[PDB]
């Protein structure tokens, strides 16, 4: 089955499909090919979780029942410097203004 | 132009509501005026007696939004070699007509024109779907 | 095969080029690899894309539909700039 996803760093954001039997390397596989950084220098995150190379995406959770077309699930990306990552972070969107009286 | 056929050859039917919506199902009676029928909550079935070569529309009970039947929006029973299912979806709304959608279940229409868009939304946001409307067609 | 949707604050979507031409203002802004929406901010244009990948995901499916969601805190933005974009 496919997972929908939005990998995010910072200000960045990916929108990507995998399927749930894929791995969190192939995963970064695709995050290299895209910001053309490797995966030595990639960790990637459910929520405050960092996951493990090996694991398939089911296993970290992301299953086609939450990771859907119209609300994709969110992984965490963080890059590493020289040594040393940064921390994770992720910029969030901006706020909708106040629902006018009207509604 | 668009109307059912007379044939008198009964044609046994499902109504399968396969939306989140009310549905509304709705007959073109053999002058062509539409005719609605009771409705049918969301994931729900029904079955109906009608007959071969009549046509059926579906539409959101509530607002009239569009609503597919086995894909294409006309329904004509056929022979049953039995019954005939008729299977009720969502499109895929354009992002605009979603949008308008839910605008429109959100303000009253007297408060359309008080909303801060540009003026033609306000004649997009009018502009309700309609049967006679999408009955006018060739 | 990828293409960058900047927001008018500054966050910066990439979705694949396939589901970005799928409008038609989109195409013709491209027509380079990055647009600016100097009008959209990122609270709108994260849903712009979510709808791509609805739209491309289910057009022609027959299996069962979804509703796509939109919470009415955006729904007049969102209808600004689907209109904007032919959306
Ligand atoms: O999404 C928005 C939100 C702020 S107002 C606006 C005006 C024009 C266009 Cl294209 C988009 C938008």
């Amino acid at each position: 089955m496919d997972v929908f996803l939005m990998i995010r760093r910072h200000k960045t954001t990916i929108f990507t499909d995998a399927k749930e039997s894929s791995t969190v390397f192939e995963l970064k596989r695709i995050v290299e090919g895209i910001l053309k950084r490797p995966p030595d220098e990639q960790r990637l995150y459910k929520d405050d979780q960092l996951l493990d190379d090996g694991k398939t995406l089911g296993e970290c959770g992301f299953t086609s029942q939450t990771a859907r077309p119209q609300a994709p699930a969110t992984v965490g990306l963080a890059f590493r410097a020289d040594d040393t990552f940064e921390a994770l972070c992720i910029e969030p969107f901006s706020s909708p203004p106040e629902l006018p009286d009207v509604m | 132009v668009l109307r059912s056929v007379n044939s008198r050859e009964p044609s046994q039917v499902i109504f399968c509501n396969r939306s989140p919506r009310v549905v509304l199902p709705v007959w073109l009676n053999f002058d062509g005026e539409p005719q609605p029928y009771p409705t049918l909550p969301p994931g729900t079935g029904r079955r109906i007696h009608s007959y071969r070569g009549h046509l059926w529309l579906f539409r959101d009970a509530g607002t009239h939004d569009g609503l597919l039947v086995n894909q294409t929006e006309l329904f004509v029973p056929s022979l049953n070699v039995q019954p005939i299912f008729a299977n009720i979806t969502l499109p895929v709304y354009t992002l605009k007509e979603r949008c308008l959608q839910v605008v429109r279940s959100l303000v009253k229409p007297e408060n359309y024109r008080r909303l801060d868009i540009v003026r033609s939304l306000y004649e997009d946001l009018e502009d309700h779907p309609n049967v006679q409307k999408d009955l006018e067609r060739l | 095969m990828y293409v960058k949707l900047i927001s008018s604050d500054g966050h910066e979507f990439i979705v694949k080029r396939e589901h970005a031409l799928t409008s038609g203002t989109i195409k013709a802004m491209l027509s380079t690899n990055e647009v600016n929406f100097r009008e959209i901010p990122s609270h709108v244009l994260s849903k712009v894309c979510m709808y791509f990948t609805y739209k491309v995901r289910y057009t022609n499916s027959s299996t069962e539909i979804p509703e796509f969601p939109i919470a009415p805190e955006i729904a007049l933005e969102l209808l600004m700039a689907a209109n904007f974009l032919d959306c």
